[PDB]
């Protein structure tokens, strides 16, 4: 006991003031510390729902009490008026022998020997339970199987994939309560946009959760190779999105708001925005039947702001070299476009291409991606069905012809530029050169890895790869190409 | 016997590749465990990591460790480096003397410390050092293992010197003489003689100018050589290499100025080691700053290839990679190799040798070569997190 | 689960839920014993009757005939015939030198024969199937291609002349439709 | 004479970090590092008395 | 996943119910394609499962379910020559032949019959209406 | 083979063994 611990009182709350106020500083002083053009989040709530914004929103100041102690302590130690060595600790001695000290021990003897062990082990559990996608082990572990003793022997169907989905083992610790065998039906009825029985909140949550489980599925498929598998979840996922079955005319069903049965009677040839846009303004109001200058100005709006893609300059490239090469790694180059079908065929002469080709700034041409991780993301999507509000996605994906199965991971894209749909440049229609700023139109670059390299062979060796959007029936992108090995 | 059986206790593998967040934890606990085996009073002890349950610390695993590596720069054992067998027996071997080690300085410790059997009591205590330095030899283990970040070691050293630091500079432990009390927490002497007297420019004036102990002027310098030194990381020379035989493979080499990582500090400090307390136990301020110079000179431009990575060394590495220089000839390597080698190596000696004798000019907190070696062993954490992909 | 007819000796479970293992494996069961007993020696072999076969051949020049008549119909009728009897009156280790060689040489018959005359939902399905199985031809991707279109719908079109593309770009039959695929997108497009 | 002048015609060829790099790396590695100083500092502290107590 | 269950149904039905002997040869046989056809998926399947394993989007449950499956379907092929030959002297030797044979033939049966799901979902979705002449 | 978890585990059981029988001697002694 070569110590003192100060039972005069006299010495250590200046202790605790400073080894606190070093602490709240830094809070004080962070504190005090005090580019794309959206369109859609001032509107959706023009057609969301009430128990949307429910459900969507129904599922700092220690700074200053510290200061406030400071002023305490400082006024009452200003208040107290105040060879030779000595081993002096702060704190006051009553803590250290009085009767509150087997408090004070059984106190910390429980805080470290249980609450850390019981925490890091529930922390460690709760994280090894997962996946490295935010997918839990018995979902990936059910849907592995299921595809893998998945006969091919029968073909993808929306209902299927649901069928698969409603295993969600995460959902069944979440809703202990029903079956999947009843969260296919609810599932049904969401995507038939009719009511549920009691469990709007339920299905709401579904499919919240249903977005990711979608994605994590959608990987391990492709992964696995079976390309219908996986554009049947593209399909499904843009079904769930916007709460429609999957139907051969649901391009023009994703508006917002449709006369459905009398406009299915009535037409049916129409498949394509284009088609839209290619009548009178007028006259597509009057063909879909809702009368009103507001909701026709509302809708073609949106429906000018829902994006499309179109192939410009569709090649390979390897870094630093220029020639494809035997056992190689390239990569997928296309520097493609947006349109809203309202800007038609433009031509590729009508570049200077100067403004396209890439760069050669070194340390770039060896570290691509990097100019496109420049761009700024995508803005959020309109989906009104969906509960929270989403940006959009992108997805692209590659296909050898020799097998017609994937052959990697499947590729997000999510970094664009839609500043070539704002009504600035409405100007162009589809009813050709005036007044046009042909170099304010963006050049969308995509640049696309493949994981498993080049051949060791020579030939002109063919792929297809395509970019599916998410979230939108509109015009995505199906294209093939091919790679001539030289050396 | 070259190969042997495994009564061992081992240490699971990494099943797979374990992310950031996790290994961050782990180091977390593991740096836990170790701090609070640090700060626990033993049984057996009646008088005055000094006299704690881990005295010894990881003395066992250093001693293995650096032992293996003198065999092996001689070359004893003819170690292969095809098998997987070859690194067990090696990682075997390395445990099995550590236990010996275990045993046998425990019963010294028996023996000198003046304890006294008076009977099995003592054997006991032996058994909890024992215990304590294997749980300190399995955790480096799991946290070399994979799971956390690469020599716990030099992670546990960094905390000691990084917590002597904090622990001198706020401490709360005071000592009495004629002005009253004085803690030897640095800030907190200060704010005490803030609060409590007038002339306030005199009273923080004066506590600056502490002639005695550390002061807010010292630990300023500290802050201020710790973020200098800091910068002076980074400073990488890199250089554009270019692949051969897997073509379109392209790469950036980048050449840090401390190639030598510290060495040559820990160099230099064991010679004067070496010379003076040998000496004398059985103005010169140009020679000792122009000497430090010269050493690390000389410590660099042998290091660099009794390392193993000289011009040639890495020439027929870049031989053994296929790969040429980015934009130059190809065996004009090893010519620019030569060229860039020791320069950007003696440099960085000299320059760490300025840091340590402007540290011990300055009088800030802790050994230069400390802050150093807790920089760079953090740094590199932080570079594998970002080559990588951090949360 | 069992309620099986011991007179003709076949094997039968419950008439209720089930799941597709259960009827696979009873059919397959089902066959296999009839085989045995069409058998009726212990030591088989896998080779087939060549006589049975021949008749299966003979139909198949009574079918050719029956075109040669200029009667297609009747044509199918016979072919199909020849297709299930063909499907069922072989075992699971016959001849595989002649399995799926006769196979597709009834398949490619019959798909040519519907095509022409005129139905052409099962066409598609017969060559969806025999792509799976793996008979990766020009003409194949010509009829599938042909019968795409004449059943409307472009994407796939596309998909599946690409694949075809993707061997024999050197012929101009695939081009043509390719430019039939091309207008026609064009088209639904706009 | 030589050596400086030709070794800092090299070393101003060496990419220095720059203002926002720098800022990251700190706010990276100090953070760390006052992280496990204050780890240990707190820990032995607070461990002064039960030193004490448990004896 | 599994009829080896079912098998084990058959034989200890004939145990007292006698049918007659080919049919539980008939039943053997189902079983032993059966498991060298789930043996052979497993086989091809076993790099990219591991694959997908590396990338570890699997965790490590299921590949210990995997490994220990393998080493299952292993020993209890084994077990199934062990009682065929218990069963009959020389019905082993063209028997894993003929097993295989017939694990073809079944395949594509199964793929014959399957063109009728395959066009239900189809008219299905696209509603085509098909005529019962050319349309 | 001893999966981390348990490495924990049985690492803060050895030292509250070790922290209890201290305190518990230091009763033993005092109180006992």
């Amino acid at each position: 006991t070569n110590y003192e611990y100060d039972e005069a009182s006299e010495t250590w709350p200046s202790f605790i003031l400073t080894g606190l106020l070093m602490v709240v500083g830094p809070m004080t002083l962070l504190q005090i510390y005090q580019f794309n053009e959206e369109v859609f989040k001032n509107l959706n709530e023009e057609y969301t729902s009430d128990e949307i914004k429910q459900f969507r929103r129904k599922f700092n100041i220690i700074i200053i009490v510290g200061w406030i102690l400071v002023a305490i302590l400082l006024q009452r130690i200003n208040s107290n008026d105040a060879q030779s060595t000595s081993h002096g600790i702060a704190l006051p001695r009553f803590l250290v022998d009085g009767s509150a000290s087997p408090l004070l021990v059984v106190c910390y003897v429980a805080l470290l020997g249980l609450i850390l062990p019981y925490f890091v082990s529930r922390w460690w559990a709760r994280t090894q339970s997962y996946t490295k996608k935010g997918i839990h082990n018995v979902t990936a572990s059910n849907f592995v199987s299921n595809l893998v003793n998945y006969k091919p022997s029968e073909i993808v169907t929306t209902d299927l994939i649901l069928h698969w989905l409603s295993f969600a083992h995460e959902f069944k610790q979440f809703f202990p309560d029903l079956q999947p065998t009843d969260f296919e039906k609810l599932l049904q009825d969401h995507i038939n946009r009719r009511d549920s029985g009691k469990l709007n909140n339920a299905k709401f949550r579904i499919v919240a959760k249903c977005h990711s489980l979608l994605h994590g599925l959608l990987d391990i498929a492709c992964g696995f190779r079976n390309l219908d598998i996986a554009l049947g979840a593209i399909n499904t996922f843009k079904c769930i999105v916007q709460a429609v079955p999957l139907t051969p005319n649901c391009q023009i069903l994703q508006l917002p708001n449709v006369d459905k049965e009398h406009f299915i009677t009535k037409t049916g040839d129409i498949h394509t925005l284009g088609k839209l846009f290619t009548l009178e303004d007028a006259k597509i109001g009057e063909v879909l039947g809702i009368k009103d200058q507001a909701k026709l100005n509302e809708t073609l709006r949106v429906a000018s702001h829902i994006p499309n893609l179109k192939i410009i300059k569709a090649d390979f490239l390897v870094p630093g070299e220029n020639q494809v090469t035997p056992s190689s790694t390239p990569y997928i180059s296309l520097k493609v476009l947006v349109r809203s079908a309202k800007q038609p065929l433009i031509p590729t002469s009508l570049i200077p291409e100067e403004n396209l080709t890439e760069p050669q700034d070194f340390e770039s041409q060896r570290d691509p991606f990097a100019m496109m991780s420049k761009q700024p993301l995508v803005p959020y999507s309109f989906a009104p069905f969906f509960p929270t509000k989403r940006r959009g996605s992108w997805c692209c994906l590659v296909s050898s012809q020799k097998d017609g199965k994937i052959l990697q991971t499947p590729i997000i894209i999510e970094k664009l530029s839609y500043k070539n749909l704002n009504d600035d440049k409405d100007f162009f229609d589809k009813r050709k050169h005036e007044k046009f700023d042909i170099n304010d139109w963006e050049i969308g670059t995509i640049k696309i890895p493949l994981g498993q390299p080049a051949p060791e062979t020579v030939g002109d060796f063919f792929f297809r790869v395509i970019v599916k959007s998410t979230d939108y029936f509109t015009t995505d992108l199906d294209i093939t190409m091919n790679m001539k090995v030289r050396d | 016997f070259k190969p042997f059986e495994s009564f061992l206790p081992e240490v699971i593998a990494p099943e797979r590749k374990v992310p950031y967040n996790q290994k961050l934890i782990w180091t977390g606990v593991s740096l836990l465990i170790f701090l609070i085996l640090g700060q626990i009073p033993l049984y057996g002890i009646v008088s005055s990591n000094r006299g704690t349950l881990l005295e010894l610390g990881v003395s066992p695993i250093i001693t293995s460790s650096m032992i293996f590596q003198f065999l092996q720069g001689t070359q004893l054992l003819q170690i292969r480096p095809e098998s997987k067998q070859d690194r067990e027996l090696f990682q075997i071997a390395q445990k099995v003397c550590a236990i010996i080690l275990i045993l046998g300085q425990a019963l010294v410790v028996v023996m000198t410390g003046n304890y006294g059997a008076p009977l099995p009591i003592c054997l006991l205590l032996i058994f909890q050092l024992m215990f304590a330095s294997l749980i300190v030899m399995l955790l480096d283990e799991l946290l070399s293992k994979g799971y956390g970040l690469g020599s716990g070691i030099s992670l546990f050293t960094a905390t000691n010197i990084a917590e002597q630091i904090f622990w001198r500079a706020f401490a709360p432990t005071t000592v009495n003489s004629g002005r009253g009390k004085e803690f030897e927490g640095a800030v907190i002497a200060f704010f005490h003689l803030l609060a409590v007297r007038k002339d306030k420019k005199r009273a923080l004036v004066e506590a600056f100018y502490r002639t005695n102990l550390p002061n807010m002027f010292q630990v300023l310098m500290t802050v201020a050589i710790f973020l200098f030194v800091l910068y002076l990381q980074g400073f990488r020379y890199e250089l554009p290499i270019r692949s051969t035989k897997v073509r379109g493979q392209i790469g950036i080499y980048p050449i840090k100025l401390f190639y030598t990582s510290n060495t040559p500090i820990m160099l230099q400090s064991a010679l004067t080691s070496n010379i003076f307390l040998i000496s004398q136990i059985l103005i010169k301020t140009i020679v000792y700053i122009t000497f430090v110079l010269g050493s690390c000179a000389v410590f660099s431009k042998t290091w660099i290839e009794i390392s193993g990575t000289s011009p040639r060394d890495i020439a027929k590495q870049f031989k053994d990679q296929g790969m040429v220089i980015n934009g130059k000839r190809e065996t004009s390597i090893y010519r620019e190799l030569k060229k860039i080698i020791p320069t950007a190596a003696a440099f960085g000696g000299a320059t760490i040798g300025a840091l340590s004798v402007g540290s011990d000019l300055l009088g800030t907190l802790g050994s230069g070569a400390s802050i150093l070696m807790a920089t760079t062993t953090i740094y590199g954490y932080y570079e594998a997190a970002a080559k990588e992909g951090g949360f | 689960t069992l309620e099986y007819n011991a007179n003709s000796k076949l094997i039968t479970a419950s008439d209720a839920v089930v799941a597709l293992s259960t009827e696979t494996n009873i059919d397959q069961i089902n066959v296999l014993t009839t085989s045995l007993i069409g058998e009726t020696n212990p030591n088989f072999t896998p080779q087939p009757n060549e006589a049975l076969s021949k008749m299966i051949k003979g139909l198949f020049e009574s079918g050719m005939k029956n075109l040669q008549q200029k009667k297609l119909n009747e044509a199918l009728k016979n072919v199909s015939l020849a297709i299930e009897m063909a499907q069922r009156k072989r075992a699971p280790w016959e001849a595989f030198a002649i399995q799926l060689p006769e196979l597709h040489f009834m398949l490619r018959s019959k798909i040519d024969l519907c095509l022409i005359l005129g139905k052409h939902l099962e066409a598609l399905q017969d060559l969806d199937f025999l792509l799976g199985t793996g008979l990766i031809q020009p003409d194949v991707f010509v009829r599938k291609a042909d019968c795409l279109l004449k059943l409307r719908q472009w994407e796939e079109a596309r998909a599946t002349c690409e694949r075809g593309l993707a061997l024999a770009p050197e012929d101009m039959k695939l081009r043509a439709l390719l430019i039939e695929t091309a207008r026609n997108l064009a088209e639904y497009n706009g | 004479v030589e050596f400086v002048r030709e070794g800092t015609q090299f070393l101003a060829k060496c990419k220095k970090p720059d203002l926002k790099e720098y800022t990251k790396i700190v706010k990276a590695v100090g953070i760390g590092f006052i992280a496990v100083g204050i780890i240990g500092y707190a820990i032995k502290l607070i461990h002064i008395p039960i030193r004490y107590v448990i004896v | 996943n599994d009829a080896h269950d079912l098998y084990f149904q058959i034989k200890e039905m004939s145990e007292n119910e006698k049918i007659h002997e080919k049919v539980l040869k008939a039943a053997l046989l189902n079983r032993g394609a059966e498991s060298v056809r789930r043996s052979l998926k497993l086989k091809e399947l076993a790099p990219q499962i591991n694959l997908l394993y590396k990338n570890g989007s699997i965790g490590e449950d299921y590949w210990k379910r995997f490994e220990t499956e393998v080493k299952l379907i292993e020993l209890e092929f084994k077990d199934t020559l062990q009682e065929a030959e218990r069963l009959q002297p020389g019905w082993v030797q063209l028997f894993v032949m003929v097993c295989k044979e017939i694990c073809f033939n079944q395949a594509l049966s199964r793929r014959y019959q399957s063109i009728l799901k395959r066009k239900e979902v189809c008219i299905k979705e696209w509603e085509l209406k098909i005529n019962n002449d050319g349309r | 083979r001893v999966d981390p978890l348990v490495v924990l585990f049985l690492a803060v059981g050895f030292i509250f063994s070790v922290v209890a029988l201290h305190v518990i001697s230091k009763v033993a002694g005092k109180l006992f």
